[PDB]
């Protein structure tokens, strides 16, 4: 799973 | 102001703080996209029925969106995350459970070089099994900015459990920022809403992106919306931070970015002033 900042 | 407003809402999120346990769980980790976008536990699409060798099989990273408290779930909508390979299975556990009869897609399956959402859809005429689940594509229609698929979604093995899922995908969307202007996803969101309406005992709008708070946060904003303006008329009071707080009473984070704000409002104004012509 990783990190969504867009 | 545009920019003053996004702020201000960006700032009140230190009171939508609600607890996020069950995805933290070690058995759930896998089912996330990204570690830090996940469900509320109070607002969260509780997967029922599920294999009983599982040891947690209740999980989808998904939340019920009520435009108002009292919505029934026809007037409401899931907010997902695409499919990973491996919740392809509970994605649709969780359609055939809420009784959806339409998804929205906002991405691509995969978008620079990303998965944004795995492939959870049989090719046109063919027909799948996903776990307990059976899914034929009865036919896809192609539109200049989507694809609608007419999917026929049952149990394995029980008979008058089958049902019509319209999945709208939406194919046009940019790989940053958003559509330079509305038209296209005001029509799109048109033909899902006559395609929803039409449908008696339909449960919530399914809609999703790779996270399922930006576009989805769009998508589902604009269309409360609208859907005000079909009920109230185009003078009717339309407030876009007090709706984009709602949802995020809802799931974390919904509509992320300024330009996608911005976008909300473009596609009010222009849904308004395609009627007042």
């Amino acid at each position: 799973p990783g990190e969504y900042v867009n | 102001g545009f920019w003053e407003e996004f702020e201000t809402l960006q700032q009140q999120e230190c009171k939508l703080l609600y607890s996020r346990k069950e995805g933290q769980r070690q058995e759930n980790k896998n089912k996330n996209r990204y570690k830090n976008i996940l469900p509320f536990d109070h607002t969260r699409v509780v997967l029922h029925d599920g294999d009983p060798n599982e040891p947690v099989s209740d999980y989808i990273n998904a939340n019920i969106i009520m435009p108002e408290f009292g919505s029934s779930g026809k007037k409401s909508y899931i907010a997902t995350q695409g499919c990973l390979q491996n919740t392809v299975n509970d994605f649709w556990r969780m359609v055939f459970q809420e009784n959806s009869r339409v998804i929205v897609m906002t991405t691509k399956e995969v978008e620079r070089g990303k998965s944004k959402c795995v492939k959870y859809w049989p090719d046109e005429y063919a027909l799948k099994e996903y776990g307990v689940m059976r899914v034929r594509n009865v036919k896809e229609s192609a539109a200049h900015d989507y694809t609608l698929r007419e999917l026929k979604l049952s149990k394995v093995g029980q008979g008058n459990t089958e049902r019509t899922v319209w999945q709208y995908h939406f194919r046009t969307w940019p790989d940053h920022g958003v559509p330079s202007d509305p038209g296209g996803v005001l029509d799109f969101l048109e033909e899902v809403h006559h395609k929803q309406e039409s449908i008696m005992d339909a449960g919530p709008v399914v809609v999703h992106s790779s996270a399922g708070i930006g576009r989805t946060g769009t998508f589902i904003v604009i269309d409360i919306l609208i859907d005000i303006i079909r009920e109230k008329g185009v003078d009717c009071d339309i407030d876009v931070p007090k709706t984009i707080q709602m949802v995020r009473s809802q799931r974390s984070g919904m509509v992320q970015t300024e330009a996608q704000y911005r976008f909300i409002y473009m596609a009010v104004q222009h849904y308004i002033e395609t009627l007042q012509r």
